[PDB]
RNA sequence: UUUAGAAGGAUUGCCGUCAGGAAAUUAGGUGCGCUUAGCAGUGUACCGCCGGAGGCGG
DNA sequence: GTGCGGA
DNA sequence: AGCGCACCTAATTTCCTGACGGCAATCCGCAC
């Protein structure tokens, strides 16, 4: 075919990152699209031409590593540090930095467009989803990889959508006051990270991961989001995240 | 350092965290009733470094 | 090609002694359940016969 | 291998 | 089948302990 939709159903991830400098919780959206782009790059070296241009994120259960106190607050845990490269590397006790970890069960909805979208493509995805990670976390098991046609085959769960209107339209002098007041009015919204902004100009520095590409120093940007059930969803395009790149801005938006 | 797709190719992005925003969020959440988590992981000698 | 890549929290323990819940009460008046109908797969699987398990007569 | 500097 | 009430109301008082104590260890890069 050409266009199509593939479901990755009930994926268990253990130990994914949950810290983005102001937020402890759901991982950033860039990692969830990075899983899809890594799946595309490994499928295109096995000579199965495909292109993923949209991801849907459905949440079925979660757990945060730690415990909940009597007062109702969350205290997080960390693994014991081992040996970290640097000056104090031959010592027996290392240092403790800032970290958080989460466990998730999720289902992914991928929009693929290639020369052939059949069940052999689903088998090729099944033989490739056992070498990748999701957000720095290992994949323990999955149920099935299948093709969907309509909005009645999608299992029960809750999707994550972008709500930027409820932020730009609230009361306050600055954006952080807008976020705090918008979270006090509606109590079903969460703050999320949605990409990066630029702090420098494109060039070549010294000390890069890949020394033959273009670099730019960046800072993360944050927004608002909320949850909507599968049975109350209108279209299958109002839950699909995509990459968008302006000049100086690296974003993920549903639009 | 991470890679980001820009138009058929990729760009390498190195992320620097914000200190001024962290101070600002922690003061404004101290007198609010929205959900919050306190992270207790750095020592005095680590913060000085 | 994912704020990428890495990680042993661990050993030990005496919560205890005492105690009066208690006095009073008005749940009450009404009420149309009601049309229709065939219980069984045959109602059981009986005498023998060859023949070292598998068969055949009435 | 030493001591340092602050919250 | 096709239904499954209308009205009102749910008391008052006097209190709710004195003592002691709540761990030791380890988590710092860097100039010189």
């Amino acid at each position: 075919m050409m266009k199509g939709y593939i479901l990755l159903e009930k994926v268990n991830i253990e130990n994914a990152n949950a810290f983005n400098n102001i937020i402890v919780g759901i991982p950033a959206i860039t990692s969830f699209l990075g899983f899809a782009r890594a799946l595309e790059r490994k499928l295109n070296a096995k000579e199965i031409a495909i292109r993923i241009n949209g991801v849907g994120l459905e949440f079925h259960e979660y757990e945060l590593k730690g415990y909940k106190n009597k007062r109702g607050q969350y205290v997080t845990s960390c693994p014991l540090p081992g040996s970290i490269p640097g000056q104090n590397e031959k010592k027996l006790d290392a240092h403790i930095m800032n970290q958080a970890y989460i466990d998730l069960n999720m289902s992914f909805l991928l929009e693929v467009e290639g020369p052939h979208v059949d069940m052999s493509t689903c088998k090729s995805i099944k033989s490739t989803m056992e070498t990748l990670r999701i957000a720095g976390g290992i994949i323990r098991n999955y149920k099935k990889i299948r093709l969907i046609d309509t909005l009645a085959d999608i299992p029960y769960g809750y999707f994550l959508t972008l709500r930027q209107d409820n932020l730009n339209d609230a009361a306050g002098d600055d954006m952080l006051d807008k976020m705090i007041h918008a979270l006090q009015q509606e109590d079903t919204l969460v703050p999320i990270a949605v990409g990066f902004k630029a702090l420098s100009e494109v060039g070549h520095v010294e000390g890069q991961r890949d020394p033959e590409k273009d670099h730019c120093f960046v800072e993360s940007i944050f927004s608002l989001g909320g949850f909507e059930c599968s049975k109350i969803l209108e279209d299958i395009n109002s839950c699909l995240w995509r990459y968008k790149t302006e000049e100086g801005l690296y974003l993920c938006t549903i639009i | 350092q991470v890679f980001f797709p820009v138009g058929g190719s990729y760009h390498l992005l190195s992320i620097l965290p914000s200190t001024v925003l962290n101070y600002e969020v922690s003061d404004r959440l101290y007198r609010s009733k929205i959900p919050k988590i306190r992270l207790r992981l750095l020592s005095s000698n680590a913060a000085s470094t």
